[PDB]
RNA sequence: CCCCACUAUGCUUAGCCCUAAACCUCAACAGUUAAAUCAACAAAACUGCUCGCCAGAACACUACGAGCCACAGCUUAAAACUCAAA
RNA sequence: ACCACGAUCAAAAGGGACAAGCAUCAAGCACGCAGCAAUGCAGCUCAAAACGCUUAGCCUAGCCACACCCCCACGGGAAACAGCAGU
């Protein structure tokens, strides 16, 4: 892109990052309901 | 229009032009040319009426003078052939070029900017600030927000005379 | 090029038309609802003008037109 | 000079100039059409800039 | 004394941009004076044409 | 001498005319883009008293501040008609000038 | 798919619709052929300036919102889950 | 100490400056000006991002905000550790 271009857009703005099944925390305590195997 | 016996362009200023047979008269006149031929002579009239010097065919005036000639033949053209889009884009985009002259002669020369709207009739406007869609929802939401304001107005009025009165019966 | 990715849209587009084919009343019954629901959402908006500037009815002669519907 | 507005004009006259606004009310025109770049920033160092004593004292 | 020098080096720029100024009419004289004969040179003939 | 208003002398372009006494002009300034380094004309728009009503869209102005404003947003005051829309008089020479030509020679009075 | 018949339609007038592999998939203006010529292929490699646009795949020419003479439409156009590719 | 037509310190008020994401938030709906007043004019902001939504204490010798809630706290809900230790 041009100066102008660039100056007009700004600073790229970086996505906020996502959070995964925790939630953005290091562990979870949880309930059981069932167990069960997986192929 | 001019008249259409007026003469050639080329041949109005030829010694003896005036002494020769009708015959010859109308064959060197706008009557049997076309109608380019027609807007040389506006063209020329306007340019004696308006510029300072009728000879100087590149000055910003001139060309102002010259395009217009060209807007009002386009005119006429859609007049009779309203769905040549070929030349309605013509007229729209000498309409947009002639207010780039007419911009930047406002800018550099006022007085010759004056003399040229007053002979070829032309009311310079101000373009506007932003260009977006007036949809349904917009034109109807700005014509209740202006009545709104008028009826507060009234209102805020019929508060001025009621607080008056109030204040000359304590005296 | 190979034509592999066209191919691709080429049958998103069709199973596309063809869903809204299969459901072009289902559909049309939703369309009417949302219309419905943006003209109020609309005269709404319009109300509130007016009651957040003093007045307690609309200006007078005013009548809010329908500006969705196909008419 | 990040306070200090600068302003630019394109062919509005036929000669070009500096026109520098002073607080008092004064007004100072520059001159510049034949000198070089670098005798423009020398000139306006001269008659509006600090010289190096006001500098290294501040 | 600063303001002083300034407006005195105006005016010497002042008196050379006359001095270039001069020469500037005369040459555009010359150039104007040739235009006017091959444009009365054209004029004639394609007076003589029309004719 | 003091005011209590921020600029005090600005120049900008006359933009608008229609309120009575009062110029509306933009005022552009020179900023830095710390990233890019390069500077890029940041535009403001200020209110300036007007009082002969002589002020032409398009015509650049000199502004001072009032001693204190006079409206909600008329700080300043028109101090001087710089270059006046389509009628320049050139300040080197005094003689008047239509873009980058003169409309009067320099030589003419000498 | 092949053969026959025939309609909407292809035509005109008056209004809509506003979409194409609308692609010469190669933006406008100015300039260069020397240096390093240069991933591959294609239509040799570049400079200046400006606007538009792009930032893994798929979801998705989709959903919702909004606009529109459009009502099985068009334009603008995401996210969640999924993959280590595409 | 007092007076300081002073200095220091620092409110209120006036001017200027000052976070992030979303334009599928694109229009805001009174947001201006003049006048001693009466009143007159119809303007003001905005794709160079107004208005709106969402997120977040900040620019850390520290600063800002809050002090159970109703932005406030006459009043009301109600009966308060976001002081230390503690539950
Ligand atoms: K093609
Ligand atoms: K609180
Ligand atoms: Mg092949
Ligand atoms: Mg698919
Ligand atoms: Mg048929
Ligand atoms: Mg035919
Ligand atoms: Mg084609
Ligand atoms: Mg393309
Ligand atoms: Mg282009
Ligand atoms: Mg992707
Ligand atoms: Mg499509
Ligand atoms: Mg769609
Ligand atoms: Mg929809
Ligand atoms: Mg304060
Ligand atoms: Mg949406
Ligand atoms: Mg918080
Ligand atoms: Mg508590
Ligand atoms: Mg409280
Ligand atoms: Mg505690």
């Amino acid at each position: 892109a041009t100066l102008n271009q660039m100056h007009r857009l700004g600073p790229p703005k970086r996505p906020p990052r996502k959070l995964g099944p925790t939630e953005g925390r290091p562990q979870l305590k949880g309930v059981v309901l069932c167990t069960f195997t997986r192929k | 229009d001019p008249p259409p016996s007026t003469l050639l362009k080329d041949y109005q200023n030829v010694p003896g032009i005036e002494k020769v047979d009708d015959v010859v008269k109308r064959l060197l006149s706008l009557e049997m040319a076309n109608k380019k031929e027609m807007l040389k002579i506006k063209q020329e009239q306007f340019m004696k009426k308006i510029v300072a010097n009728p000879e100087d065919t590149r000055s910003l005036e001139a060309r102002i003078i010259a395009l217009s000639v060209k807007i009002r033949s386009y005119e006429e053209h859609l007049e009779k052939h309203r769905k040549d889009k070929a030349h309605k884009r013509y007229l729209l985009m000498s309409i947009d070029q002639r207010k780039k002259m007419l911009k930047n002669l406002r800018n550099t020369n006022y007085d010759v900017f004056e003399k040229i709207c007053w002979g070829l009739g032309i009311e310079y406007t101000f373009p506007p600030l932003y260009y977006r869609r007036a949809h349904r929802r917009f034109v109807t939401k700005k014509a209740l927000c202006i009545r709104v304001f008028q009826e507060t107005q009234k209102l805020k009025k019929r508060r001025r005379a009621l607080k008056a009165a109030a204040a000359a019966q304590k005296q | 090029k190979n034509v592999l990715k066209i191919r691709r849209r080429k049958m998103n587009h069709h199973k596309y038309r063809k869903l809204v084919k299969k459901t072009r009343f289902l559909r049309r019954k939703v369309q009417e609802g949302r219309l419905r629901r943006k003209q109020i959402k609309f005269e709404k908006d319009l109300r509130r003008i007016w009651l957040k500037a003093g007045l307690k009815e609309a200006p007078e002669g005013w009548q809010t037109p329908k500006i969705y519907l196909r008419g | 000079n990040p306070w200090v507005q600068i302003m630019m004009f394109k062919n509005m006259t036929p000669s070009p100039f500096l026109r520098f606004y002073l607080d008092s009310g004064e007004q100072v025109l520059v001159d510049v059409e034949t000198k070089s770049n670098k005798e423009i920033m020398e000139h306006i160092r001269k008659i509006l800039g600090k010289n190096e004593e006001t500098l290294r004292e501040e | 004394e600063l303001m002083a020098w300034n407006q005195a080096e105006n005016r010497r720029l002042h008196e050379l941009r006359i001095a270039r100024l001069r020469q500037e009419e005369r040459e555009q004289e010359q150039r104007q004076a040739l235009e006017q004969a091959r444009k009365a040179e054209e004029v004639q003939a394609w007076a003589q044409r029309k004719e | 001498v003091r005011s209590s208003v921020h600029a005090r002398w600005i120049v900008g372009k006359v933009i608008g005319t229609k309120m009575q006494k009062t110029a509306k002009v933009r005022v552009t300034r020179l900023v830095l883009d710390p990233y890019l380094l390069k500077y890029f004309n940041k535009r403001k728009t200020y209110f300036a008293h007007d009082a002969l009503q002589q002020c032409t869209v398009g015509d650049i102005v000199l502004l001072r501040a009032l001693p204190v404003p006079r409206a909600k947003h008329v700080k300043h005051e028109l101090a001087e008609i710089v270059f006046k829309v389509g009628k320049v008089i050139d300040p080197v020479t005094g003689k008047p000038c239509a873009g980058t030509t003169y409309l009067e020679s320099p030589l003419s009075s000498e």
